């Protein structure tokens, strides 16, 4: 029932545009969708660019987890989302979901599900590179 | 006697061990235990991050640590997800 | 001072992508955006189109709306919402808002307000036409 | 005597009462109470929008329909909001 237009491990850019349009059913009433972005500061010091490094399993991970989300939900016509790998300038987008409902609730709810299942069970991490020369692994600091 | 393991180190892990992957070798029937204990009395840095990871051994996440190797396991170290 | 890039009442198509690049803020890593668009059934109907229609205050209180969501806000850089009036087809946007925040949960949190503020209070009225003939003022069955 | 208001109809209000505004001739001191029942008992669709729908006056909403209108006065006839 709920249909998977997207679950995309890539070093190209990636597009919220891109993924409303996938979603985008005939049903659906809601469209809701995320955009991570890396921010300018972090922990006071400015970010100079960021580098995703996965997993060789990751891609298989991701298109798991993006078919449980969705087969696990409800009122939700369709989801898509792409995780970026790679170099990353300041401003750009890490990753993107969209969701398609048919009423507003479930839209706003999956894709904040969809999203927090990624950043959790995603084997990608990120390496920060700040602008006064340090470098920082998240979440082994 | 011995066994020898490759260990795949990945994001911090990879960056406090000083290679993507390191061959080693251990007494026959050593466990996950004698590994990353072997490893981490090594570097500081590395038993730091070390310490936070998961592990998977021929791709299966390691439940328990006292669980013996077989020659020619990979072990791959995997410091916590930072998604996002 | 959280900002507002858009309180928009138009007859002008609408667009997600638009209001997403409004309020891109360099220290925002979280951006959420809703669209609402027409269905093509309801209450087992197949829809034919929707027509909107606005009391003239319209214009000043969405303004007043969204930059009331914004003040309220905490965690929240920017935000532009944008509703459309007039005939719409079946498909299109008459809802989009969107929330760039420091992080996701102010973005989510932040972005279904704003929506459910404008759902709420904003005085506007549609009017759904039916292929079987039938029409239905939403709200006075 | 009596005075002259316009009702100014929307929405699902201005489909039942088929315009969008009516000028009314009602008693001196003649209350939006009176001024809606007036029009509910004319007809039976309208009465059954205008029981769920919020007034203006002069751009202000009425928050007790015991008010009394003055001439030249203006009533919205505001249908339940239905956006999105």
């Amino acid at each position: 029932m709920t249909q998977v237009l997207r679950a995309a491990l890539t070093d190209q850019p990636i597009f919220l545009a891109e993924h409303e349009e996938l979603v985008s059913h005939r049903s659906a009433g809601a469209i809701v969708g995320f955009v991570g972005m890396i921010r300018d500061r972090d922990g006071g010091r400015g970010v100079l660019r960021l580098e995703y490094s996965a997993h060789p399993s990751a891609a298989q991970v991701l298109a798991d987890l993006v078919a449980e989300v969705a087969e696990e939900s409800s009122g939700v016509r369709a989801v898509a989302a792409s995780h970026r790998i790679g170099v990353l300038q300041v401003g750009e987008a890490a990753l993107v979901a969209a969701v398609a409902a048919d009423h507003r609730r479930a839209a706003f709810g999956t894709c904040a599900h969809l999203v927090e299942t990624i950043k959790a069970r995603l084997p990608v991490w990120k390496h920060q590179f700040f602008e006064d020369g340090t470098d920082e692994w998240v979440g082994s600091v | 006697a011995g066994i020898q393991v490759t260990v795949r180190y990945f994001a911090a892990a990879r960056a406090a061990a000083g290679a993507g992957s390191e061959k080693v070798t251990l007494r026959s029937g050593a466990t996950v235990a004698e590994l990353i204990d072997g490893l981490s009395v090594r570097d500081v840095r590395l038993a730091t991050v070390l310490s936070r990871c998961s592990y998977l051994r021929d791709g299966i996440v390691v439940r328990d640590d006292a669980v013996a190797l077989s020659a020619g396991d990979t072990i791959d170290v995997l410091p916590p997800f930072a998604g996002g």
